[PDB]
Order: C-alpha cells, then structure tokens, then sequence
C-alpha cells in the first residue's frame, strides 16, 4: 500500500508548471532587447547624410 | 547526486532573477541553459524511476 | 484503495503537456510572419523615387 | 465541452491543425484562443475536485 | 477593410513591378503611395495581434 | 569584446550627438558609418541568441 | 430516513465491484467515489448508534 | 538473513514509511529496499516447505 507513485506524479506537474513559468520570462525578455534595438536603428536610418 | 527536493529550490530561485530581468542578455542566456539542463536531468528521473517500480509492483520480479 | 487521486493527477501532467504545444506552436509561427513582411518592407524602402 | 475524454480529444485535434503549416493567423488567433479556453476550463476541474477529495481526509 | 493575407499578396505585385526598373516617373509615386500604406497598415496588424495573446495567454 | 549592452550604450551617444546637428559634415559622416556598423553587430546578437535557444529549448 | 444498515452496506457492494473493474470514464469514476464515501458515512454511525442502545440498556441495572 | 532478522528490518520500514515524514529519494529507495527483504523472506518459506515435502514423503 505503501508505493509512492501518487507523490512522484505531482512532482512531475511541478517541474512543468517551473519550465512554463522561466520559458516565459526570457521569451519576454528577448522581446525588451527586440524593441529597443529596432528603436534605435530607426532613428539612426532616420539621419541619413545623403540628403 | 542532486536530491529531488533540493532542484526545485535551485531551479525556484533561477526562475526569480530572470523574472526581474536586471541580469544582462548575455548571463541570462548562459544562466537559462543552465536551468534548463536542471529540469531536463529532473524530468529523466522520475520517468527512470517510474517504470522501475511499475514492474516491481507488478506480479513480476 | 480505490481513490481517484493517482488518475486525476495523470490527467493534470498530460493536460500540461498540451498547453505548451499550443504556446511554442502559435509563438513559432507569429514570428515567421513578423520576419516575412519585415523582408518586403525592407525591400520597398530600397525603392524610394527620392534619388 | 463534451464529457472530460473528448475534452481531451478535441484538444489533440486542434494542436494538430495549428501545427500543419497552413493557416492565415485571423483564423488561428480564434483557435488559439479556444484551445487555452477549452485546456484553461479543463484544469479548474481537475483541481476543483481534488480539493473535495480532502472527504478521504475527513 | 482589407484582412491580412490579402494585403500581404498585393504588396508583393507592386513591389514586383517597382522593382523592374521600367516605370515612368509619375506612376512610381502612385506606387510608392499605395505601398507603405499598405505596409503600415499590416505593420500594425501584428502588434494588434501579439496584443490578443499577450493578453489572452497572461493569466490576468 | 562588445557585450550587448556596451554597443546599445555607445549606439545612443552617437545618435543623440548627430540630432543636434551642431557637426561639420566631415565628421557626421565618419560617426555615421560607426552607427550603422553597431546596428548589425548588435542585430548579430539576437540572431545568434534566437538561433540558440531553439536549438537548446527545442529537442 | 436513511435506509437500514444491510440496505446501505448491499448498495456499496455494488459501486465497489464496479469500479473495481477499472473501466469508467473518468466522470463516473469521481461522481461514483463521492456518493460511495457518503454511504460508508451513514453506515458506520448507524452501527456505532447500535452500540450505545446495548451499553446503556446492558447496565444491570436499566442506567 | 535468517526469516526472524528479515521481518523484524521490514516491520521497520512499513512503520518509518507509515509515518510519511521522509525526502521522496529517502522514501523511494526505502521501499524498493522492502521488496528485496520480502522475496528473500518468501523463498525461505518455500524452501523450508520443501525439506519438509522429501522428509515425509515415504520414498
């Protein structure tokens, strides 16, 4: 009676929920760099010396 | 080796500074590996252990 | 001995495994098309009649 | 949705077209979203009746 | 009015044809018109799109 | 050895000096050559991390 | 009222030797469980209802 | 191990493990350690039972 599949199988949902949760975090923290360097870079081609 | 109980705290905290962020692009992408190579290590476990105790709980030897 | 516990805690674990199908699936392609149609205005600022 | 199983089964079968290549995203944002509203649902039930199964508990 | 795919395959003509190097001079700022009209139009397109799942995957 | 966050640093000086536009033109054009060189050897970065993690998270 | 002990004992016979089987769908199987334990309830009150009618009554004397 | 040394190991096992208080590791490795102990209590019975079959059996 005593086997421990029940607690080996929460443990299992726990690790998920963990990688969901830091996955997340760098995917939106790639972005933050995203934008910021296209900003940048619009305003740069924005100052041609051509004209 | 690495305990089950101990990974989660190692792998709460990680989870911690990246959701803050203040880390730079370079550390955050080194430190993410890392946290990855925890839970995939973790994941092999339980599912190594699993299938052990399954045929031991079964009729079988 | 016959609780439901163990097979309600399976489902959850499976369930989780869906989800993050779904999020890397939808993600993935949301960003071929955010590179595809950065390719052609690229291309059309090449174009400009000001020269 | 349907009884939990085919919760389950229709669950499957949408990540199967939003994985085939071919889709314009005005019609996936849609599915996108019923596929977390259907998986979203799913979970509040599993984790509503484990709490009433403290009654092993009692 | 136009939906995504539409816009998306009209702007590939037009470039097509400003790309040759044959036009005169007073169609290519017809061209040029339509074009980043339509490119800004889609441009925002997608960031009202992410928008819907931003906040339809956040839990709140 | 330009981590990312010291060519993001260096790009804005060198845009916000342009705005003003207070330089002899000799000189807006050599810093405007060094903006855009920053532009692609900070774009090689998101690049090459993007590239990285789908090959690390992926299987 | 809640039926006789035998009654309610005779009906939890019958849900265990189902699930027992192993072949509910998941619904069944929760909804099952929750009136079974409801049962299992009614009964062991009932019987432990018994044991204090004999002990008061088995007194020598009525007390 | 004799049978008496055997049950007497398994009986504290099930008692620590009834209590539930231990790491999963600890836990897991414990019980698998129950179902050494209980295969080799078992082939004690089957061959003391065995003996007895030659003995009493008249050839």
């Amino acid at each position: 009676q005593q086997h421990p599949q029940l607690r080996l199988a929460r443990q299992q949902t726990m690790l998920e929920r963990l990688q969901k949760r830091m996955s997340f975090a760098l995917e939106n923290q790639l972005k933050r760099t995203g934008q910021q360097q296209q900003r940048l870079t619009q305003r740069l081609n924005q100052q041609n010396p051509q004209p | 080796p690495a305990s089950f109980e101990k990974a989660l705290s190692e792998l709460e905290q990680i989870v911690t500074r990246l959701e803050s962020g203040d880390l730079p692009l370079e550390e955050a992408l080194n430190e993410f590996e890392r946290g990855v190579q925890l839970a995939r290590q973790g994941q092999a476990k339980l599912q190594q252990a699993e299938q052990r105790v399954q045929i031991l709980l079964s009729d079988n030897e």
